[PDB]
This record gives C-alpha cells, structure tokens and sequence, in this order.
C-alpha cells in the first residue's frame, strides 16, 4: 500500500509505504512518518483528524465498512452528503472524506489531503 | 416563518437582549423558537427558569449517538409558548467548537421542528470568531435576517465589521442580509450617535438603543426575564419598542466593510 | 429428466448419460484438468513411505486438524449451569460457528450470545459492546446467570473482562448482585478442552473465592464430580446412575445433559436442568472432588486443591474394567459406602461379554484418535481386550500425556507396535494408515474421508472407520450412547465386535468366490 | 392481509427490549406494501447487530472463505490463524464438485496455519512462507493458493500481501491474499465484496494478453451459483440444451481456468446478486460484458428466465428455448398435478440471509403455497427493493431478526412451515411446526431447474405432511 | 513513471506505466491509454490540452525546461502566476499547470487532472 | 441503422422549432428518434414533451451530487413516441458553457442510450460560437451529418462559415460531413437565392427553404409541434418534405469555407447591402 500525504503546511508531498489492514489506523502511519495531522481525541468523537482520501487506482477500490460512529462524526462536521451516505450503506464504498484515526489502510494507492485544521472548518 | 440571527462579541448583553426580544414577541401572541448557538449554556436560562438547560451535544454523548436522541427532551417550552433549543460545544481543545451548531441545526431540520406553524426563529450565535459552525448559518443560508449587537468599544465595532464581511462573502449564494445594528449602552458619553454613524457608514440603519439599568439584574437573580418580571418597567417598554421595530423592519441591505483606519478615526473623532 | 413416480436426489440423478456428457464436456473444454494418468501417479505417490517422511517433516502447515478452539469448550461448560447464558465477548462469527457445530452434533438447539464486536471495537475496544450486550441479554432472554468467555479478537487487543463487567455493574447496565462469571479463553492456546477447564475454573472462583471462612470440608457429606468436556449424554447418565446406586451423596457440576436432551412436546424450553448456584456455593463443603478427565482439568485441580482444601484423588477416566474398578473403590473409600451387588453383577456381565467375544477381537490392529483422556481410556480398554493399537493420535496432547500413554503401553504385551503421536493431524494419520495398514480406525466423522482414500487404492487396502468421539455428523443419535463405566465398556465392546463381524461378512459375500466362509454362526 | 394486527404484533414483540435496542430494532421490522419501489422508506438493512440478542449472522470470513473461495476445487485455501475458524467451516457447505480429493481437488480439506501464542507475539509471516513452501512440496497438482485471513491476522499486524507477491514470483504461481477478517463487516455481506475484490485484483486479469481461446458468439458464464446439491449442474444442463456454451461457473464446481477465461464471454448470467454483483459490474465496466439476473426456482421462473436469456441472442437460440420448454413441460406439469393438492393453501415463513427468500417464493407459489413472512440476515436495501413486489400484501418483513423476535412471530402467526438454517431448525421442530433447511436443502436437492422442482416438491410434501407432527401432544395431556 | 489520470469525465482514475523521456509527450501516453484529453492543434498554440500536474513524490521532483511557447500559451490561458514563472526561470522547476502536448514524462509519480474543457475556462 | 445528425446555427433563428418539427415529421414515418439539446437555453424539447422545461442533466447531477448516480428514466423522457434529453449548462460566468454537453453525451454513452435501438439521433447544438463543448460533437466523431440553419442575415451566414471551418478542420480524422443548409425566412426578398449562392460557394446544397408561418406561434402557445396541431396545414407539409429529403440526403461533402470579403461581396450581390466605393470614404 502506497500513501501520498499532501498539505499546504507540508512543503512537499510525502510518499510512504504502509502495511494494509493493521490495527493501528492511518493515524499510526501518519505518526510514524511525522505527518502532522491534528489528533485531539482518543475516542474518535471529535473531527480533528478529517482528511480527504483520493483513490489513485480507481479500478482497485476495496469495499469497506463505514462505522456508525464515523458516519455520525462525518455528518457532524458536514462532510458527508446524502448520496455518499447512501453509497456507503448500499455499495459499501468509502466516502471522499474520512477520519485518520478511524481509517484502515487498504491494499491500494491513496492520496491523503489535509489542511492542518480540524474537521468542520 | 422568519429566520433571524443575533451576532456580536461575547459579553455585550446579547443573550438577555435576545431573550427580552422573544418574550416581548410572545406577549403579542406570536410563537417563537430559540436556538442557542453559543458554547456557553446560558442562552435560554431566562425563559425556562433553569440552572442550565441540557445541551444537545451533552445528550448525544450520554445517549451514545444523535440518532437515539428524541425531540421532546431537547425541545422545551417556556413562558409564552416559546420553543427552546440549546446547542452546547465540545470541551476546549477537542476539535472545532462549532460542531454543536451544525449537529443541532441538522437534528432540528431532520425532526421537523421548524414547520410547526412558527413565525420567528432566533439563532443566538457567538460572534467573536466567524468560522466553522458559527459562520454556518451564513454559509448555509439558514438565517435570512441578521442583527449585530455592538457598543462604543473597539472590540464590538471590529466584531460588527467582521460579521459584515462574512455577510458580504456569502451574499451572492443566498438571501442573507444584515437588518440593523442593535446598540447596548455601558453608560458612556456620546455612544448612540457613534453607533448611528457606524451603521450609516456601512449602509444599515440603527434599530434601537438599549440603556443600562439595574432592573434586568434584579430579574436575572430570579431566573426571570424583564418583561414578565414587571411589564410596566421603562426598560420593558423599551424592549417592546425594540421588538416592534424588529417585526416591522423591511430594510435588507448588503453592507460594505470599513477599514481599520476608518474605524480608528471614527472612534477617535467622537471623543473616545 | 425426472420420473414423477421415482424422483432422484443428487445421487443418482447426476449419474445419467446426459449429465455425464455435460460434465465431460465441461472438464474437457474449460477446466485444463491434469491427465488422469498424472492424477493416478500422484495419488499412488501420496501413499508411499517417502511421502510419509515428507509429510512428517512438516512444521508450519497443518492439514485436517483434530481439535477446535477454546470458546467452544467454554460454551459447552457454560451450558451446564441452571438458566445460564453463554456469552462470547468478541465477533459474532465465532458464536455462529459454535452454534452450528453443536447443533450438527447434538441435533438440539444451542443458545449462545455475542456482543458483535466490529472494526470500531477493534480500534477503540469493546467496553460499550460488553455493557450493551449484558443489558440486552438480561432484558430479553432473562437468564439467572451470564457466563462470559473471550474470542481471539478480544484476546489479541487486550480486552480485560473484569474492568468491563465492573463498569457495567456500577453504571447501572446490570444489577450489582447479578452473577457474571468470566474467563479468558484464547484460541491460540490449547484446544476446546482447555477452554472448558478455564471456564469451569472461572465459575468456581467467582462463586467460592470470597466465601472461604465458613466452609469446612465434609460438612455436606457429598462428593463433587467434575466431568470435563463431555459430548455423550450417556456418560452423565451412567455416572449419575452408578453414584446413586451406591447410595453416595454427590453433586454434579456443569452437567448439560438436561438442556441438551429436551423433549419435543410443542414447547421450546430454552433452559432445562443444570447445576444450581447453591450447589456451586456449597461445593467446598464436600468431602472431596473427583475429576473425571484430569488431563484437561489441571487448572481446576490447582484451584480445588489450593483454595477448597480438597485432596483430589489421582484417578484416571472411568473407561474400561480396571479404571472403572479403581474409580468405584476410590469413591467407596471416600464416601464410606460399600459397593453393592448390582455393580458386581454388572462387572461380571462385562467380563462375560469379554470372554464371549475374545476370539474375534484378538490381534486386531486399530488406529485411533480423539481427546487425551478419551484416547488414553480407549487404548487401555483395547489393551484389556487383547486388541493391538498401532497409531495413537492426539492433536492436543502434551509430553506428559504421551509419557503416561507410553508407560501404559509398556505394561502390556500388546503395546509393542503401538506408537503415540502428539501435535499431528489427520493427514499424518492417513499417511500412517497407508504405509502401516491397521484393521480399523476409531474416531470422529472426519476420518471418513480417510476411508474413502484407502478405498481408492483398493478393496484390500480399505481401513473401515468406527465412529466414537466428537463430532459425529454423518450418523443420527450416536450422542445418546455411553463410553464410561461398565455400560460404556459394554457398548464399546459390542460396537467393535460387530464392526469386525460385519467387515468379515462383507468380505465373504461373493458367491463361488469367497462365500465358503459366509458362516451363519459366528 | 390484516396489516393492523401484524403492526400491533410488532409493537408487542418489541416491548421487552431496552429503549435503545427497541429503537434500533423498530427500523428492521416492516409490513410489506407491494406498491413501494424504494424500501429505504419502509425497512432498513445492512446495519450492525445489537450486542447480546442471539443474531444469526456470521462473519466476513464465512462470506469469503466459506462462500466465494471455498467451492473452487483446484486451489488450496489456507485459513490463516487459529485452528477453530477453519475447523468449524470444513465441509459444512454442500458445494458439489468433481475431482480427486487430496490430489487435484481440495474442497473438503482444511489447511490452516494453526497459530500459537508465539505466532501471535512474534510475527507470523515467515510461518506463512514456510507453509506455502510445504504446500508446494506436498500438493504439487494445485493450480493456486489463497490465504483467507482470520481475526488475529489484522490485529497483530501482518503483511500477507508482500509474502503473497514474493512467493508467487518465486514459485511462478498465483497467490491471492484475502483480508476477510471476522471483525470487518457486520455480516457475511462484506466477505462477498472482499472476495470479489481479491478475484478482481489477483486472478481476473491474468489472461488479458492471451488470445488463444476460440470464443463463439453463444458463450455465457454462470456467476453466483455455488452448486449446492448440484444446483449449478441442473442450471447448466438447461443452458446447454438451449444452444448456449458455458465456459465458467462461479464458483460451485469452479476452477481457476474458468475464472481466468470468464472475460472472454458474451453474456454474464448472475444468479446471486448479493455475492457477485461487484464482479459482474467490474467486468461490465472493463470488458464491456453485459449481465442480467435469472431465476431457476420453480417452473414458471425457469421458463421466464429461459425466455429472457434467449431474447439476448438470435432466433435459433429462441427456437431451441421453445424446444426445451416443450420438452420439459410434461415433467413439471406431472409434478404439480401430483403434489399441489397436498400442499395447496398452506402458509410458510422464510428466513434465509441473502438472495434465496425472494427467489424461492415463485417455486412455493407454484405449488399453491403462500409466503406470509420473509427476511434476510445480511441483505442490503436493493434486495428489499427487489423483493417487495414478489411478496403479498400486508405480509411480514424482517431484517436480521433475533431469536426471540422470530420465535414470537412464529408463535403468533402459526405458519404451516418454516424454511431456515440449522441454528433455528430444532427450536421450531420442538414446537411442532414442520421445518426445512433452506441453506443446505436438508441434505437433499438439487432444487434449481425442472429436475430440481420435482425434488423440491417431494421434500416439502414429505416434511409438511409427515405423521410425526400429529404426535407432539401426549394422549393423556 | 507511474501516471494517475483523473477527471470528472472519467468514472475512475486510471493508473498507467509510462517510459520516461519519450519523444511522444504526455499526449502520446494519454492517447495510447484512451484518456480523452482534448487535443485541438498540432503546433502547440491552442492550449486546449491544459492539465494540472501534481508530483506525488515531492522528493523526486525532476528539473525541466519550460519552453517559451508553453510559457506564452499558459499566459494566454491565465494558468501561470508570476511566482511560478520566476520559480521556473530561476530554479528550473515545473509549474502547476502544463500542456499535455508539450509535457515530457519524467521518472516520478504524477497525478494529472483535467476537466475536459479547453484551457481558459 | 443509426444516423447521427446535428443542427447548428446562430441563436435565435429557429433551430429548436425546426428540429422538433423535423422529429415530429419523422415519427409519423414509424421512425424512432432521440433529441439532445446541447444549447444552454434548455428549450429544445419543449414542443414535444408539452412541459414548461425538461430538467437538465446538470440540474439532476447537482441535486443528486454526481452524474454517476443519475438514472436514464429521469433523464430520458419519452414524448410523441420519441425520446428527449437536455444537456443544460453551467452558471453563466464560471466554467465553459459547453461543458454540460460534454457531461451529457459522455453520460449517455455510458448508460446505453447510444445503443442502436433508434433510427435517428439528433443534436440541437448552439453554433453562435465554435468552442469546446459546442465543437465536441464534431471533435469526438459524435455527429455524422451536420445541418446549418441560416437566414438572409450577415451573422447567420458567418456562423455557417465558422461551422464549416470547424467541419473541414475535423474532416481528416473522422466522418463528420455537412449534409446541407436549411433556410428560415426572415421576410427577406432575396434570401432564398442568397443562401443558394452561399451553399454553391461552400460546395453544399439547400435541403429545403422554410417559410415564415404565424401558425408556429399558435402551435407553441400549446407547447405543441405544428405537425400535430394542424396535420393538414401547408407548414406541416413543408416540414414533412424537409424530413423526407433529410432521410433521402446522400450528398455529404467537406465544405469549402469562404473569406470575409467573399461573404461581403455575396451580400452585395443580392442587394442586402449597398455598393461600397473607395472614393466615398472620407466626407
Ligand atoms: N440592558 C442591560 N442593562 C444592564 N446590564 C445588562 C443589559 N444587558 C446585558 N447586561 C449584562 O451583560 C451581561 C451579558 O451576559 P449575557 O447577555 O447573559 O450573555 P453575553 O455575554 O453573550 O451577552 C449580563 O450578565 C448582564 O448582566
Ligand atoms: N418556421 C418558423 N416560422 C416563423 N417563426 C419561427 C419559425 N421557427 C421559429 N420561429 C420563431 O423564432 C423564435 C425563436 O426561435 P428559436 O427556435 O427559439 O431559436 P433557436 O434556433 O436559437 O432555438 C420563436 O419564438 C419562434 O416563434
Ligand atoms: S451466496 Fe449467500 S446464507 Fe447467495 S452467503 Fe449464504 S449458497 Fe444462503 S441464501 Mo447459506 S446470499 Fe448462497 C447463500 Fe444465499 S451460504 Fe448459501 S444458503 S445464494
Ligand atoms: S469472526 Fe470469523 S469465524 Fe470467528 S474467530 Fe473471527 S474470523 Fe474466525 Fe475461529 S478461532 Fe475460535 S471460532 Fe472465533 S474464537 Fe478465535
Ligand atoms: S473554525 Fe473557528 S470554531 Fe472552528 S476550530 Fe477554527 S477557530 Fe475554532
Ligand atoms: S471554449 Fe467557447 S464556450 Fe467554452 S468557455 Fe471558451 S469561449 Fe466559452
Ligand atoms: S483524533 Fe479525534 S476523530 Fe480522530
Ligand atoms: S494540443 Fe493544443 S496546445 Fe496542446
Ligand atoms: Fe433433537
Ligand atoms: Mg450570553
Ligand atoms: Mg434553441
């Protein structure tokens, strides 16, 4: 799994290689490589770790489970439209905006964009 | 149904002015709804006679998620048939402080608390910073009318200017307009016409001037609002006149921001 | 094509000409199958001694195991208590598989619940899962007790049940006085019998650890009995009958035979029988505690000796003649009651049956597998019948158990060829029965695929299977039989001798070929 | 009919639950309205199960190893992790195949890593590599290896993908790692998606540069039929008699070559939407292969599906379809004439997770039986969109029904027959209601096609009309 | 070189492998993979092949030459800030917006985004 | 079995009415036709669907979030026996106005509306300017036969010249050809012969000349095609003749664009503009 971190704070986009399916989340991957995603909670109820995930290999999109807590948090910051919620519920496809502490790395190439601010502007 | 919001810096009598406005409106047979978009849980204590109304965020946290939340426990009716909603924020340093406003507005829309033959909805919004869930009513075109509570102090006028800029930014995407500038007195010389001059400088009209007195505090001790504490009070009738001017207001304009030096010169040439 | 008067199931409908042609077309066209000559050559290779050596050089891959995971035994232990709900903190697939396994074996309903832990619980733990599951289970199914075990998911992420249960009790999810015993049953340690031991120790410690001040050994003049992982209802019934026949006061702990044999009378009894909580509270007042399967009950033995101050006897499983006699004599010595004439008559009848059938049983070669205590008892009984065990297999055995079985074999002239294997699986046993052909196999239904394999080599290389153990899926109501005591020995002897006689009858059925030995009297 | 008292019955059953459990479970019980095209406004599915309510759902490992990957015969499937997960799933599903077991077919076998504590603590990947080497040593005739991961594999942290890549490059053989951990997903539904993704990413694109296969304009592929009791063969014989040639079967009695050759097919015949719609959609987007759903349960649905399939080809295929329909008409007509009088007007409740309850309803109605309640443990909202038209008005719909809810519904409704799995079979056999094992066809079958309709009718007659059901109550009671 | 083509016209982003430094430009790579970037000239003056190129591996950014024709076309389109012109002129670093017909593939991971319209809205 | 055709021209001359009437006439012959309105005005399916305005693909994609979730049934509306779809356009001031066309056709091709279950597919395209989106059906080989509506106006024939320039530019990579010129009366005396000469210069023909009839407004007041309103009127006969000659059209030529001076002299030749002289420039 290849992950490309991007941020206006970062002078250069950073390419890392990650092991998929780890109990440690994308937040573990970000912390090991020194990517400064704001993590301000230990229960996954805040929105500080909001990121935008783009699947570079569109053919290799893996089906996942959108947890109810993550869905509620994404709706709380207004980053989950109705169409994407229905898509996650029916087709088991991920939404565009995710939470780093709740995101499980999959075996694909990903682009993770963050702006350094907590979710909800 | 008319959607109005009350903005301005924190500490300027915003909450109590909004409470007196809505209670006065309820005295005329109108039915109003209050949504407290301030992280401080004090936006609805003077119309429910409670220590602190339990917020939507607190109930959602205690009841697991917001999907298990019921409308009856969050919508409390007070004096005059007013509907009360209280939107608490998260703890300091835990994410955006404006998640509560977004969650509460979404919950209210989902449970259909607006269409119930309401005429006035009032969003008591923090105006120290215009961002996140605090600029959300302007971003989403939720509050069509907005009133700013300010005084003859640099912080209040700067907050009014910032809210005006926020209105200008989202002017083209919806019908969000600045109705007027509510003025609250701190017993300082030459304040009324200073605020009239600011309003005329940025295009609006002054709505009403509220002087400072001790009756509102005596009512505040009793967890009481001024009008139905003593309806014959002079300040009670002033609040009634403020309500009359608010309901019969038809001027909706797009303001123009004023620069820092302009505000400094305006403050300087008025003796302060 | 079907005839409405003679409707055919899959067999032999798929033996028709059209279906055969369709399958041949499929294989020849779109399968890229290896040539039949290559398949036959590789199959013949798999039955050689070099392939056996390669098979026994295995260290990482295990094929066709003969053991399960701990929470299965934990649920079986939990089912034996009165109005007790088995609860598995972890994923729901574990509970689904446990329920399917036990339903397929016992052909009876099995009740168990899970907290349905998910990716969210994988990331943030399962405290809320435990609270909500306990509350929901108590509110809905109304159990007098909830017995909590763990799934490998909960074991890896370090979910500790003590703090979770105390938090649930003190936050109002369940009453503080509601009994919720717990145990940690990792699936990567031991097997199902280890889970049974862990759960029984957990329940005993929950009910007796904090009330050891007014307990005096021998006050209630009863004898505690711990059966262990038992999947035969007759094994509970025979122990109850033998103990009640001697006039010995006893207390069976964790007996699920009542809930596992409910009658069908238009009503569904989700709870039935089982040991009450009072008998668990009064357990350390007993004169002594007897462990029926001590090789998988070691931890509960430590708990009973250290805490209950009971001198646990050194007894084997009551299988066969000598070990049943030793069990009866030890029980008589502990309880002070004499062995009655009925048990002497039963033992004499067993000896009569042994002498009547000794001719057909002598010199027969057996390859058996199962659980440590059951396998040891079976090997002992086979030694007392003059039979010759050859391949003894135990996937969940240890070095001490293997040493004990070797000592048992050394004390009999019929155990020279016998060799004991621990940590091996059923593929190893297939290689063993191919290269060193025994007469019969003795084990669960998973051995049937071995028999077929042997039949593929030839009719004279086939090794028939005898279904004694757990689980038995291809036969009906074999879980109602007995293996312990004189009754169990009688049933085992009858099964063995009749299997031998049926095999001999089959081998001599060809007219004018081998029917000269098709004797009417055997 | 009678929607009011079934509504009140739902209310009474939901009374024992705590407030949160009641609130969630209220969304999953519905009253069927055939005039509804969007079930999302009536029922809600694909949500997590409430803890401690005796759900019937399984895990994603069951939906990937036991459902999609298991029936493939010439591959070796390694249950990576502790022994129990592969032990309880061994030979439990009657996916039929033709092959020499242990030589070139390995369906009934159980290959597992058998993790211990030292494997849980110290890695485990090198054990996987050594296991692959041993598998290649002892089983040379296998045509691939899949590694179905169990719960601890993701939890401890393991890279089975790098091991798969390295060993596949070293041994020149395809290795497919499947992250089908039990905790991923609320039911078996996500296991289907994970297995489909694994097939798409590691198997399906193998024969992309190859053009040595001689394809004909009548090529088809059976997708979503897992040959339970020989179901796929009964469908295959009907498809071949219609003039079509089938090169792939997914995945009952399937092989690696059929999966690799599937992209060279003119039409995808999807039987089970729930388990293979992902791969069907992918093959439609990439290779441009159209796909449709068909039903072979009962004579009416079989004729409808045969005509619909023939409508996608030239006139000769339609004439052949007419020939086979005329040939098989007297068979099922005789079966109906013999068995409908004994089964006419009897009510049945169904609870099979996934595609089977909507599909079986036509076969039931063919014998004059009426389905009064139905439901799926793991079906999504599109399945409920599809099944509302099939079911009768004011009939009961449930999703992920608990044991207590199902027992109370059965006691109140009192149907003549219940078709469900093994976990509820004996529960309802105790209460004196005839029961059929829909998942396994009660160790009978096949039920697909005209050949399967006779066995279906005979089984339902033998179970519903058995005398044992009249002796439940003692004469002195 | 790994190139990820993304566009609102494409249902899925495509991952392609390209030979670096080829005389055929990004336009050759786009055409041979069926990526529909609007090419509307052969002298490189129309500007309809405008794309946004993001170097996913920030460390592996290769210096290049921004020809005067590309610079003039980008100015005529408006996708060329003065800061990016100065950066390209002094540090020989590529701008954010490029022309596919005039862009030579470098040995790095690239994300190429286009809206399907000609350059210049 | 499918003939892909486009109708171009300057906005305001009658592309929509002529296209809808042509489809109405074609449907009488048992043909199955489909209409795509690539004009941001979004009124090219008004007279067929009898509605106030067909919802555009962009509007549906905005209200639903994306174009991938959009169905065919809410996008394709069947009226008068013919299918209708509207491309729409983005908000004026942002993006490219033709982008909706690019969003529409692409979407259609992925949903299956472009499968050959139809005899005629028509694109009413705005041709006042030839840019991306409005030249995409020419650039991407999505319109075999182009017909240009033109009046006796300078701007109309300028637009015809520009569209022909685009066609000849994209003539070597595809089969996009100019099938003829359609003239709509502007109450000009010499306009018929004027566009006759224009087509002769361009190397193409008139398919037909359409008279200005006040009954077309009477048909539009009912949101109706003139063919259905009076089947027996002479305007309906002219439209039917135009349709039959469109079907029987076999002259598909690459046009020969003329210069500005040639267009100016062609306008001079027929009296629309007076005679210019060099000695009368400064007075
Ligand atoms: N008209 C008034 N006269 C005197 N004191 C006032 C008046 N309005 C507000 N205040 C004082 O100003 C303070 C403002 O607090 P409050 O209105 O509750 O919230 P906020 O800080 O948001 O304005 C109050 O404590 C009140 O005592
Ligand atoms: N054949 C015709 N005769 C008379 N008037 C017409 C004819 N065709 C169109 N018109 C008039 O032209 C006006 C606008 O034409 P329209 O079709 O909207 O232009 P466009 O070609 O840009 O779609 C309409 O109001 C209509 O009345
Ligand atoms: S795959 Fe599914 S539960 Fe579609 S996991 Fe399950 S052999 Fe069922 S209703 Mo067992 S979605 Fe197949 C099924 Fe149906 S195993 Fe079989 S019977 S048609
Ligand atoms: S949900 Fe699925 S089947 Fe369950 S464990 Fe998880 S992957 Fe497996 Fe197998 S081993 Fe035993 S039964 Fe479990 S507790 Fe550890
Ligand atoms: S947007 Fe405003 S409220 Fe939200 S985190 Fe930033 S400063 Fe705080
Ligand atoms: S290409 Fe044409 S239609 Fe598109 S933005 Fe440019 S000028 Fe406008
Ligand atoms: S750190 Fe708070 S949601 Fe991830
Ligand atoms: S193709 Fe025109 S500038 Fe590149
Ligand atoms: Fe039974
Ligand atoms: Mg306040
Ligand atoms: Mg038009």
């Amino acid at each position: 799994a290849t992950i490309y971190f991007s941020s206006p704070l970062m002078p250069h986009n950073k390419k890392v290689q990650a092991v998929a399916g780890k109990r440690s989340t994308k937040k573990g991957v970000a912390q090991e490589n020194g990517v400064k995603i704001p993590f301000e909670c230990q229960d996954g109820n805040c929105g500080s770790c909001l990121v935008k995930i783009t699947h570079l290999d569109g053919e290799r999109i893996k089906g996942m489970l959108l947890t109810d807590k993550e869905r509620n948090v994404l709706k709380s910051v207004g980053k989950l439209p109705k169409s994407e919620e229905e898509r996650a519920a029916v087709r088991d496809l991920p939404p565009t905006y995710r939470l780093a502490c709740q995101t499980i790395v999959t075996d694909e190439d990903l682009l993770v964009e963050f702006t350094g601010e907590p979710g909800g502007a | 149904m008319r959607q109005c919001a009350i903005y301005g810096k924190g500490g300027i009598g915003k909450s109590t002015t909004t409470q007196n406005l809505v209670a006065a409106l309820a005295e005329m047979g109108k039915k109003v709804m209050i949504v407290g978009c301030d992280p401080k849980a004090d936006s609805t204590r003077l119309i429910l006679h409670s220590k602190a109304q339990n917020t939507i965020m607190e109930m959602a946290a205690e009841a697991g998620t917001v999907e298990d939340l019921e409308l009856e426990d969050v919508l409390k009716a007070g004096y005059g048939g007013v509907k009360c909603v209280e939107s608490g924020g998260p703890e300091p340093g835990v994410g955006c402080a404006g998640r509560g406003v977004i969650t509460a507005i979404n919950f209210l829309e989902e449970e259909g608390a607006y269409e119930d033959d309401l005429d006035f909805v009032f969003y008591d919004v923090l105006g120290d910073v215009v961002c996140g869930g605090f600029a959300m009513p302007i971003r989403e075109n939720k509050a069509q009318e907005i009133y700013i509570v300010c005084s003859g102090e640099m912080m209040a006028m700067y907050a009014a200017n910032n809210i005006s800029k926020g209105i200008v930014k989202y002017a083209n995407s919806g019908s969000v307009r600045l109705g007027g500038l509510i003025c609250n007195s701190r017993n300082t010389d030459r304040e009324d016409e200073l605020i009239i001059a600011l309003a005329n400088k940025l295009g609006t009209q002054m709505i009403h001037f509220v002087p400072r007195d001790n009756v509102v505090q005596r009512a505040e001790i009793r967890r009481m609002t001024v009008i139905e504490y003593d309806p014959k009070a002079k300040q009670a009738d002033e609040y009634r006149a403020l309500a009359r001017k608010v309901v019969d207001n038809k001027l909706l304009v797009i303001p123009n921001p004023i620069t820092m030096d302009e505000l400094e010169e305006l403050l300087m040439e008025f003796g302060i | 094509s079907q005839q409405v008067d003679k409707i055919k199931a899959s067999y032999p409908l798929f033996l028709d000409q059209d279906y055969k042609d369709m399958l041949a077309k499929k294989r020849d066209g779109f399968e890229e199958k290896y040539p039949q000559d290559k398949i036959d050559e590789v199959f013949q290779w798999t039955t050689t001694k070099e392939y056996q050596e390669l098979n026994f050089q295995r260290e990482a891959l295990t094929v066709n195991p003969a053991k399960a995971c701990q929470p299965l035994g934990a649920v079986l232990c939990a089912l034996g208590f009165e109005k007790t709900m088995p609860y598995v903190h972890g994923s729901q697939g574990c509970v689904a598989y446990f329920r399917s396994y036990f339903n397929r074996h016992f052909r009876e309903p099995v009740s168990c619940v899970s907290d349905s832990m998910t990716e969210d619980a994988a990331v943030f733990g399962g405290q809320q899962n435990m609270k909500d599951g306990l509350q929901n289970c108590k509110a809905t199914y109304k159990p007098d007790m909830i017995a909590v075990s763990t799934t490998c998911m909960a074991e890896v992420i370090g979910d500790d049940l003590n703090a979770f249960i105390n938090n649930s009790k003190k936050e109002g999810f369940i009453p503080d006085e509601f009994p919720v015993p717990f145990a940690h049953t990792p699936s990567f340690v031991g097997s199902h019998v280890t889970g049974w031991d862990n759960m029984f120790e957990g329940i005993a410690r929950y009910f007796t650890l904090k009330s050891m001040d007014d307990k005096v050994v021998g006050s209630n003049k009863k004898i505690n009995i711990v059966p262990g992982f038992e999947t035969y209802l007759g094994n509970f019934r025979v122990i109850k009958r033998m103990l009640s026949e001697m006039g010995v006061g006893y207390s069976l702990l964790s007996d699920p035979e009542e809930v596992l044999d409910t009658p069908a009378d238009g009503q569904f009894r989700m709870y039935a029988g089982g040991t009450t909580q009072e008998e668990m509270k009064d357990a350390p007042n007993a004169l002594n505690t007897v462990l029926l399967q001590p090789w998988h009950l070691e931890k509960t033995k430590k708990f009973v000796e250290g805490t209950w101050k009971h001198e646990v006897p050194k007894l084997n499983i009551p299988m066969g003649l000598d070990w049943t006699d030793e069990f009866l004599m030890k029980v008589s010595e502990i309880s002070g009651q004499p062995i009655p004439a009925s048990l002497t008559k039963e033992r004499g009848r067993l000896v009569d049956m042994m002498t009547d059938s000794h001719t057909w049983l002598h010199g027969k070669r057996f390859a058996l597998w199962g659980d440590p205590d059951f396998v040891m008892g079976l090997v002992k009984f086979l030694l007392e019948l003059g039979c010759e065990p050859v391949h003894i297999l135990c996937h969940n055995g240890n070095k001490r158990w293997k040493k004990a079985v070797d000592a048992i074999l050394a004390a009999s002239p019929y155990g020279k060829n016998a060799t004991v294997y621990i940590g091996k699986d059923l593929w190893h046993l297939r290689s063993l029965v191919f290269t060193d052909k025994p007469d019969f196999m003795i084990g669960n239904s998973y051995g049937k695929f071995i028999q077929r394999d042997t039949l593929h080599k030839g009719k004279e290389f086939e090794v028939p299977l005898i279904r004694i153990g757990f689980p038995i899926f291809d036969r009906h109501h074999l879980h109602r039989s007995t293996t312990l005591g004189y009754e169990g020995a009688m049933q085992i002897l009858t099964t063995l001798v009749n299997s031998i006689l049926e095999r001999l009858d089959e081998e001599t059925r060809g007219m004018q070929a081998t029917d000269y030995n098709h004797d009417l009297v055997r | 009919m009678s929607r009011e008292e079934v509504e009140s019955l739902i209310q009474e059953v939901l009374e024992v639950y705590p407030e949160k459990a009641r609130k969630d479970r209220n969304k999953h019980l519905a009253v069927n309205d055939p005039a509804v095209t969007q079930s999302k406004k009536c029922i809600i599915s694909n949500k997590k199960s409430q803890p401690g309510l005796m759900t019937i759902r399984g895990c994603a490992y069951a939906g990937s190893k036991g459902v999609v990957w298991g029936p493939i015969k010439d591959m070796i499937h390694i249950s990576h992790g502790p022994v129990g997960c592969g032990q309880y799933s061994r030979a439990g599903r009657r996916n039929y195949y033709i092959g020499t077991t242990g030589v070139n077919a390995f369906v009934t076998m159980n290959f597992t890593s058998d993790f211990q504590e030292k494997d849980i603590v110290f890695g485990g990947d090198k054990k996987l590599a050594k296991l692959i080497d041993e598998v290649e040593t002892l089983f040379p005739l296998n045509k691939g290896i899949s590694v179905q991961s169990e719960c601890p594999i993701g939890l401890i942290g393991d890279d089975i993908e790098s091991v798969s890549k390295v060993k596949g490059a070293e041994l020149s053989k395809t290795i497919v790692p499947v992250r089908c951990e039990g905790f991923r997903g609320v039911s078996q539904s996500l296991g289907h998606h994970i297995a489909n993704d694994a097939v798409r990413d590691w198997v399906l694109g193998k024969r992309d540069e190859d053009t040595t296969f001689a394809s004909t304009p009548y090529d088809v592929a059976i997708i979503g039929d897992y040959n339970i009791g020989g179901d796929a063969w009964s469908s295959r014989i009907l498809l071949e008699e219609m003039g079509l040639r089938c090169v792939a079967q997914w995945s009952g009695d399937g092989s690696i070559s059929e999966i690799e050759l599937t992209p060279k097919v003119k039409l995808n015949l999807v039987h089970c939407y729930r388990s293979m719609n992902y791969i069907s959609r992918h093959m439609e987007e990439k290779y441009g292969i159209p796909w449709m759903e068909y039903n072979f349960f009962g004579p009416t649905k079989t004729i409808e599906s045969l005509r619909a399939i023939a409508a996608k080809f030239d006139e000769s295929i339609q004439k052949k379809c007419e020939e086979v329909i005329a040939k098989y008409k007297p068979e099922w007509e005789a079966v109906v004439a013999k068995y409908r009088p004994r089964l006419e007007g009897k009510r049945v409740m169904l609870y099979i997770g996934g595609l089977r309850p909507r599909h079986v309803i036509g076969a039931y109605e063919d014998l004059g039986m009426e389905v009064v309640g139905t439901g799926y443990e793991f079906a999504h909202n599109d399945d409920y969109d599809r099944t509302m038209k099939e079911m009768g008005d004011s009939t009961l719909l449930y999703d992920d029904v608990t044991g207590y809810e199902f027992e109370e519904f059965v006691k109140r409704i009192k149907p003549d027959l219940i078709g469900s799995g093994i976990k509820e079979k004996f529960i309802f056999q105790k209460m004196g209601i005839p029961f059929r094992e829909m998942h396994s066809w009660d160790y009978s079958g096949p039920y697909h096609g005209f050949d399967g309709f006779a066995i279906f009718a005979r089984d339902m007659d033998m179970t519903l009309n058995n005398p044992c059901w009249k002796k439940l109550q003692a004469p002195w009671e």
